[PDB]
């Protein structure tokens, strides 16, 4: 058996509260930053699809 | 977000306008005048872009509303441009108004009655009156001014009469109708207008001629001087202008002109500018336009940037001073201009300076604004307009997608422990991730605990926010401190302005919350469900179960997921109860399941299912805890009930189908009876010995009697045990079930191990023996399909000197070699599927159920029949891109092999297996079609990506309205009801399984309680109208489609589904009658009959539910598994793209498919194939001899050798008269134009030019990089959008919207129509020839006449039916006899009566369809030709989807595509803006002077608004008790 | 209704809506060689009465505009000549539901 030099776990991270940019005021980009996980287009469009507005908002 | 801090106030709808300078300077904190930004020492400079006015700046306090950095929102302020400047984004229509106006009379050059009559129709158009605005055109009477004022008075007259009307009734409000089809009329017709505006020379109203302007791609127009013709029309109307008393032009001088005619042209521009009545009263003036200062925006959002160390400047400031710097010089030029003037003359020097000052800061501003519209400096600085759309731009990558809080990612890794609900949260989130939890009497014991605990020790509290508003860290604090305020989290508060208001804690995450759990790419809503929290102590990564494996498409390689923590009880409700896990059982897409057990607990099923499978008292009873733990809440009553025995006597023995029916025992309801089910096994009987019935799955009254369970059973397999129990029980039951059984295989598996050895890999010494017996034949197979593609008698030798000579013509030509691989395949592939069928499972030596190799292909828990073969008999015949192996110009397949061998080892066919191993030979060519694969998956450009992204942003808003019917956003019909029956697919299951419901009566009759529901609902209205359809439906059985009885329309259009027990789609109707008349069966066939209609009733779409997205969810997620390439019509993506994506009317494939009758017979349908086919002179002629002959005079002898006379009229339909006709009248004046275009081609250019260069003949780590280092990179990488259209789609998108008497007579009349023959002589009897002489002179010289005359044949046609190419005769399509055409015209196929029935013309080409049969059959076809494209890879997509996307591209009774085009016809700008081309959408919302209502998905994100969708679809009111 | 043979003039086109309220319908007998609406997917149009459409509206609360679309140049349009306003009601046999109305105003 051969052990792989790679590491997955590398990009773990948790926020809660962290940093934001000062045009937008959105959770900043970084994780080592205490940065925010992005919900893209194609999250909103799930949130649209299970039709929970809240989750959404 | 704070539920303590609600909000009263909130935004209804956003107008969109442009500010006027004196707007502006009202409101501007401090005029910017300075270029400087910093004074010495370090403070802002007085009248600069940092000054302290504009907001708090380098801790100073704001000089405006005197607040620091945190609490100053920061102010606006001006810079007052020196002179005004053109708007950037307003230019090209301020350009257009300029073009179309007279500089005359200062009027449009269009005449003034042909003007009023656009401003009618525009007025009529405010309101929602198309019909009116058409009528306007029917008022009608070098015409005299009393007569034209007169039909302007009458037309008035018409348009204030037709608006009080329809303002009387409920047609059109005081604030105007306004529709996307309303929106369409006023498109058109300001279009319509300006193009007719643009068009005019000499001005209609007043005949002078006015001068022509020009532009350049920078803001700056040139005036034209008039010609001669032009400028004497100006002196002889010269003398009417008395009795009723290229040069640059300056941004002045286009503002006087545009102020006096928007002046005189107010009226038509008053409805031009406005989408609604202008109810404001507002001018419309042409200062709008232009720009006479400039906005400085707030400190706040033009700070410098700083990255480390350094402090980088604001790309903005260094713009605006640029402004600034410019604005100075034109301030002092201006001076300078006041000072000197009595000497002048030289005045081209003083324009010249003006022209600079000019072409200078409107430059400044333009730079500022859009940086592609200034000119070059020697990267430039990004403009306003590159700041929204940067990449994909700020709506979306900061609005329609946002980073948020309460969020974490990590590595998933399997867990069978946990529930298939449940997400195993590592504690290092646990600790991070807070509720803010309201403090009350009921919950203070928990959370008192939870602030003693602190941040670190979970369950603990970060931080407690007080009833004031302020926030206690809990975080530096100790026990004590801790303790202390524990003991004050319920005080009273002291202040009355907060006693409504109670503390808060921000708790750690326990294990009663809900985390949404997200795997990209989010293809679908099931790749992001609600989870229930499970803090598993000692954990690094995130755990899930493998019931999700399916849903979110994550295997454990090493892949990433996404939780989200919301954060109030609204979001916790609906990650619970709408998002869940557990209402995700069954997809959309086709109603199936996907969820279910994957490996070992199908494999340990098989086992412990076995009839062989016995238990002991002790061992039965630890199976059952083992899985339900009632502490757990996995019980239903209280107490696990156990069944008796199996076996008594000798001994108390429990079979393993046993343990199964104390599971669902336990499980299931105790008020509800068993589950009825009768199912099959994906193991035959055969497998289990002589007798058995173990294929047949049997439950009777909940308890497993018969038959394994599979794959087929607890897989994410349709109508299986699980499947069977969420119909019968809910999905929370299935959820149980699932996890339960999940549980139990888990356990079984440790108690009971199973394995995978080289034993389940041998074969027996007979089966070994009929393998190499049947591979012995194989041998002779590469020589005899060799001899058999070559056409060669009695089976010709392998080394024969004939067949070899024929081999290499074979060899040569891709088509031939095609026929060659294709037959040789077919033949061994017979001998391979011999060896399997003989020796599998008949000659192995290990058998099922031990054989583990076997068993696992047979269970469906890893790998099939076809791996099974590899290993143990064959991998037989190599495939390489649909043919065998590559073969080398040498006739050699390999160096190792003959030139031109006749064996089917050199051909690729590998009689070798895994288990014994492949020869160097084989292993070569088994490298070559396993790598074959992966090359596919590297060449692949097409993505479901752009496709599902264009079907989403046009269909966000469409959902089921409260009216069942399916409307838009904006409230526009799509549909009358969805698929026109109403029914949610995740319901259309067992709607048809009538012998399941029938099993299962009392059970369904229980679930779908009446008792409540008989006093809400109708039961007999429907029932008595279902009876009168299904009259006149019998009574015209016969009759076709067009001759059907209108009389009485289906049931569910005159009564609603939902209130009348009855009202059922006719095709749901008939199959249940069906039933009830095919099985005569204590239920009776009446009682069944309403349970089954209850049943409909209860399968009803919820109003509400987002059917748009869903739908592109539904054709985008499965069309990521038609990547693959072809193995003639377009298929997969690139067909899909064709329709959805571009709505092509020059489709790449067009087709017709021809019904023909069955007085035609096939003989008669292949000649009419022939007949219809194009005919090319190529195609007939076998040889043309050109004898050159230099005489006197270039003689050229053209002979035309055909084939014979009845071999061309036996394969084209041809005769020798259509022939005769062609050559005499097409080809001879098509060769004579060759041979003359080649003669002036030789004069003009007499060779290539030496010395002049000639045109040449022809991310770079990220192209070098392996799947491995590429598929790591999208392991990080949180996904913007739906991929990227940068392959294909980006170029589809680059589209902007000695002879006989009679011969003699016949040759003379030839020579007299054509200027170069001579002679000219045809085979009129037998018809096999064709000679011509051609003539030319002594200085044409040397011609290639062989190759000319070649190249006008193939251009030659002899017959063609336009727009046909070739039609064919293909198998008859189930059971229909068509005729397939490669081309599209009806009209011609409408003369074929006698062969075709014109009634079931069918054609793909959608555009060709709408223009002659109409929307409704073109709306038909998108949904055929859709369904063809998933039908083909057996991808099975509800026509409840297709339906609603067809009917989204005909809503406006034209075939629209999802893209930018087809968009344009739609109410919302910002859901425009959040698409593509943000500033030019806003540019047109804002000419609109457009009020977005704020309607749309998009549009409420942008403003923060709920969506409408769903939850959003209603409002919730609280009753109140006192008065 | 005109059935022409091969074309009409520019100037002859322009005299069809020249006398109100009577209309004129041009017809290429070419194009009249088979019907249309005996087409497998063409559905049986009907137009709807003044009354008719005033209930449809009513019943779905619907604004004229607001409801699906069929051109008033469309071949079927055509064919049942009609009119801007007019609505016309479609029964299509569905895959998933069998007989279904649905309706079209004509602009
Ligand atoms: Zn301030
Ligand atoms: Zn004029």
């Amino acid at each position: 058996y051969q052990r792989l030099r790679h590491m997955v776990n590398d990009k773990f991270q948790v926020r809660s509260t962290g940093p934001v940019n000062s045009l937008t005021m959105q959770p900043v980009k970084g994780r080592k930053r205490h940065g925010g996980i992005r919900v893209g287009e194609m999250e909103r469009d799930a949130l649209i699809g299970h039709g929970t507005s809240f989750l959404l908002q | 977000m704070d539920i303590s801090k609600p909000v009263g106030s909130e935004i209804t709808s956003v107008d969109f306008g442009i500010l006027t300078a004196k707007e502006i300077r009202n409101l501007s904190a401090k005029q910017i005048t300075n270029p400087t930004v910093l004074d010495n020492l370090g403070h802002p400079v007085s009248g600069g872009l940092y000054d302290l006015a504009l907001g708090a700046f380098l801790r100073n306090l704001c000089s405006t509303c005197g607040l620091d950095e945190k609490f100053c929102p920061g102010h606006q302020g001006h810079i007052e441009l020196p002179v005004p400047c053109y708007n950037p984004l307003f230019f090209n229509q301020l350009y257009i108004y300029l073009r179309a106006s007279c500089l005359f009379c200062h009027h449009f050059r269009l005449k003034s009655v042909e003007v009023h009559r656009y401003a009618c129709k525009l007025r009529l158009l405010q309101y929602g009156l198309i019909d009116e605005s058409y009528k306007l055109d029917e008022i009608t009477l070098d015409i005299s001014s009393t007569l034209l004022n007169e039909l302007k008075s009458k037309r008035s007259e018409y348009v204030d009469m037709a608006i009080a009307k329809a303002l009387s009734d409920g047609r059109t409000t005081e604030r105007g109708s306004f529709t996307a089809t309303v929106n369409d009329e006023r498109k058109k017709l300001v279009h319509e207008f300006h193009k007719k505006l643009l068009s005019r020379g000499k001005c209609d109203n007043c005949g002078m001629f006015s001068p022509k302007f020009r532009k350049d791609g920078f803001t700056k127009i040139f005036e034209t001087a008039l010609n001669e013709k032009q400028i004497t029309n100006n002196r002889v109307k010269g003398f009417i202008r008395q009795d009723m008393i290229s040069t640059y032009i300056l941004s002045t001088e286009v503002k006087n002109i545009l102020d006096t005619v928007f002046r005189k042209e107010q009226c038509v521009l008053q409805y031009v500018f406005h989408s609604r009545p202008n109810l404001s009263r507002k001018l419309v003036k042409a200062d709008s336009f232009f720009m006479d200062v400039l906005v400085v925006p707030p400190t706040r959002f033009r700070l410098p940037s700083k990255l480390g160390e350094e402090v980088h400047e604001n790309s903005q400031n260094q713009l605006l001073s640029k402004v600034l710097t410019t604005s100075l010089l034109i301030r002092d030029l201006n001076d300078d201009l006041s000072k000197l003037k009595v000497s002048l003359e030289d005045r081209r020097v003083i324009f010249s300076r003006l022209m600079n000052a000019f072409v200078t800061i409107q430059n400044d501003v333009n730079a500022f604004i859009d940086s592609t519209k200034a000119q070059g400096r020697t990267v430039p600085i990004p403009g306003v307009k590159q700041a929204l759309e940067k990449k994909e731009g700020l709506f979306r990558k900061h609005m329609m997608g946002k980073r948020v809080n309460y969020a974490a990612r990590s590595v998933i890794s399997p867990d069978p422990n946990i529930e298939t609900n449940e997400i195993g949260v590592p504690p290092v989130f646990a600790v991070k991730l807070t509720y803010p939890e309201p403090v009350t009497a009921y919950n203070i014991a928990e959370l008192r605990q939870a602030v003693i605990n602190g941040p670190d020790k979970w369950p603990g509290a970060t931080q407690i926010q007080n009833e004031d508003g302020s926030l206690v860290s809990l975080i530096g604090m100790s026990v004590e401190q801790r303790k202390a305020l524990a003991n004050q989290l319920l005080t009273p508060s002291s202040n009355v302005s907060t006693h409504t208001l109670n503390k808060k804690v921000y708790r750690h995450i326990k294990n009663r919350d809900v985390v949404l759990m997200n795997r990209q790419p989010t293809l679908h809503k099931a790749s992001m469900m609600g989870h229930k929290v499970r803090v598993l102590p000692n954990e690094k990564t995130l755990r899930l179960h493998y019931a999700n494996t399916g849903a979110y498409n994550a295997d454990f390689d090493g892949d990433e997921m996404n939780m989200h923590f919301p954060q109030n009880e609204n979001a916790r409700a609906e990650a619970l109860n709408l998002a869940n896990t557990d209402s995700q059982y069954l997809t959309p897409t086709s109603g199936s399941p996907v969820r279910g057990l994957i490996q070992d607990h199908i494999s340990a099923g098989v086992w412990l299912t076995s009839k062989d499978s016995f238990f002991t008292r002790e061992q039965y009873q630890q199976y059952i805890y083992g899985c339900i733990r009632p502490e757990d809440g996995h019980t239903t009553r209280s107490k696990i009930v156990t069944l008796p025995p199996t076996i008594f006597k000798p001994y108390p023995l429990w079979t393993g189908k046993q343990i199964i029916t104390t599971v669902l025992l336990n499980v299931t309801p105790p008020d509800m009876p068993g589950i009825n089910l009768i199912s099959k096994n994906k193991i035959k009987n055969e497998y289990w010995g002589k007798g058995s019935l173990e294929n047949e799955v049997l439950f009777k009254d909940g308890a497993l009697l018969c038959g394994i369970l599979d794959k087929s059973q607890y897989g994410a397999s349709k109508y299986g045990i699980v499947h069977s129990l969420h119909e019968v029980y809910g999905p929370e039951v299935a959820a149980k079930v699932l996890s339960v059984l999940g549980r139990l295989f888990t356990n079984y598996i440790t108690a009971t191990a199973f394995t995978c050895g080289m034993d389940d890999l041998r074969l027996t010494a007979e089966g070994n023996k009929w393998r190499t017996d049947i591979l012995k034949t194989s041998v002779d197979t590469g020589r005899e399909a060799a001899a058999e593609v070559t056409n060669l008698d009695k089976d010709t030798p392998a080394d024969d000197p004939e067949l070899l000579k024929r081999l290499q013509e074979i060899l040569r030509d891709n088509n031939k070699s095609g026929i060659l691989d294709a037959v040789t395949s077919s033949k061994v592939n017979a001998i391979t599927s011999q060896v399997v069928s003989k020796c599998v499972p008949d000659g192995t030596m290990k058998k099922f159920p031990c054989n583990s190799m076997q068993a696992m292909a047979l269970s469906g828990a890893k790998g099939s029949n076809v791996n099974v073969s590899q290993i143990m008999c064959l991998l037989g015949q190599q495939a390489l891109e649909g043919r065998r192996v590559p073969v080398m110009v040498s006739g050699k397949t390999l160096p190792s092999f003959k030139p031109y061998e006749t064996d089917a080892m050199a051909g690729g066919y590998v009689k070798g297996r895994f288990y014994s191993g492949i020869k160097p030979q084989e292993y070569y060519f088994h490298c070559m079609a396993g790598r074959e694969g992966l090359i596919d998956t590297a060449v692949k450009t097409s993505r479901s990506g752009y496709l599902q992204r264009c079907l989403t942003k046009q269909l966000e808003g469409v959902h089921v309205s409260y009216d069942n019917s399916i409307r838009d956003a904006d409230g526009t019909l799509v549909q009358f009801m969805y698929g026109g029956d109403a029914i949610d697919i995740t319901k259309e299951s067992h709607m048809t399984q009538f012998e399941f419901c029938l099993d299962n009566y009392y059970a369904l009759l229980k679930k779908y309680n009446p008792s409540a529901l008989i006093e809400h609902l109708d039961v007999e209205s429907a029932l008595k109208y279902s009876k009168k359809t299904l009259k006149y439906r019998k009574k015209h059985s016969k009759e076709p489609h067009y001759k059907q009885s209108v009389k009485y329309d289906p049931v569910l259009a005159k009564y609603n589904p939902a209130k009348y027990l009855g009202s059922v789609s006719e095709n749901f109707q008939d199959k249940l009658e069906s039933f009830l008349d095919k099985n005569s069966k204590g239920v009776n066939e009446k009682k069944f009959r309403a349970l089954m209609q209850l049943k409909y009733m209860r399968s009803l779409i919820n109003p509400g539910e987002a059917v748009g997205i869903i739908a592109s969810q539904s054709v985008g997620e499965p069309s990521t598994q038609m990547t693959l390439n072809t193995f003639n019509v377009t298929l997969g993506i690139p067909r899909l793209r064709e329709i959805v994506m571009t709505a092509s009317a020059a489709i790449k494939t067009p087709q017709m498919t021809l019904p023909i009758w069955n007085d035609v017979s096939d003989e008669q349908a292949d000649t009419f194939c022939k007949s219809i086919s194009k005919v090319l002179l190529s195609e007939v002629i076998d040889k043309v001899i050109v004898t050159e002959t230099t005489g006197t005079a270039r003689s050229y002898v053209i002979h035309m050798r055909f084939f014979d006379n009845n071999e061309y009229s036996e394969e084209y339909d041809v005769s020798k008269e259509e022939l005769q006709n062609v050559i005499s009248n097409q080809f001879i004046h098509l060769l004579e134009a060759a041979i003359v275009k080649e003669i002036k081609k030789q004069k003009r250019t007499t060779g290539p030019d030496i010395g002049v260069a000639v045109p040449r003949l022809q991310n770079s780590k990220r192209l070098e990089e392996d799947n491995d280092e590429e598929q790591s990179h999208k392991k990080t990488k949180q996904a913007v959008s739906y991929d990227e259209p940068d392959e294909d789609e980006i170029e589809t998108m680059r589209e902007a919207e000695n002879m006989n008497k009679v011969q003699r007579d016949r040759q003379s009349a030839i020579i007299s129509h054509h200027r170069f023959i001579t002679k000219y002589n045809f085979d009129d009897e037998s018809g096999k020839w064709c000679e011509f002489k051609l003539e030319l002179a002594a200085d044409t010289e040397k011609l290639l006449m062989v190759n000319i005359v070649e190249e006008i044949c193939r251009k030659s046609i002899i017959r063609q039916i336009p727009h046909i190419d070739r039609c064919v005769h293909p198998e008859p399509e189930n059971g229909k006899r068509v005729l397939v055409t490669e081309g599209v015209n009806f009209q011609a196929m409408w003369d074929q009566e006698a062969f075709i029935d014109v009634d079931g013309i069918t054609s793909n080409d959608v555009a060709a369809v709408l223009k002659t049969y109409g929307v409704e059959a073109a709306r038909n076809t998108i949904v055929n030709e859709i369904n063809n494209v998933f039908s083909r890879y057996a991808i099975s997509v509800s026509f409840r989807h297709l339906d609603l996307i067809a009917d989204m591209m005909t809503r406006q009774g034209t075939y629209l595509a999802f893209n930018r085009q087809g968009m344009e016809t739609s109410t919302s700008s910002f859901m425009k803006m959040s698409y593509e081309t943000t500033c030019q959408f806003l540019t047109k919302a804002v000419l609109d002077n457009e009020r977005e209502q704020l309607d749309s998905p998009s549009a409420r994100i942008v403003v923060g608004k709920l969506n409408n969708v769903g939850t959003g679809s209603f409002d919730v009111l609280a009753k109140v008790p006192n008065a | 209704i005109f059935v022409y043979q091969n074309n009409i003039t520019p100037s002859a086109m322009k005299l069809v809506p020249s006398i109100p309220p009577a209309t004129i319908e041009t017809f290429n007998e070419a194009a009249l060689v088979v019907n249309i609406t005996h087409h497998e997917l063409v559905p049986k149009h009907i137009r709807l009465s003044s009354d008719e459409k005033r209930e449809l509206l009513k019943r779905y609360r619907l604004k004229e505009s607001q409801l699906p679309r069929i051109q008033r140049a469309d071949p079927v349009a055509l064919y049942l000549g009609l009119k801007r306003g007019e609505v016309v009601k479609i029964i299509r046999k569905s895959e998933t539901s069998g007989r279904y109305a649905s309706y079209r105003i004509c602009m």
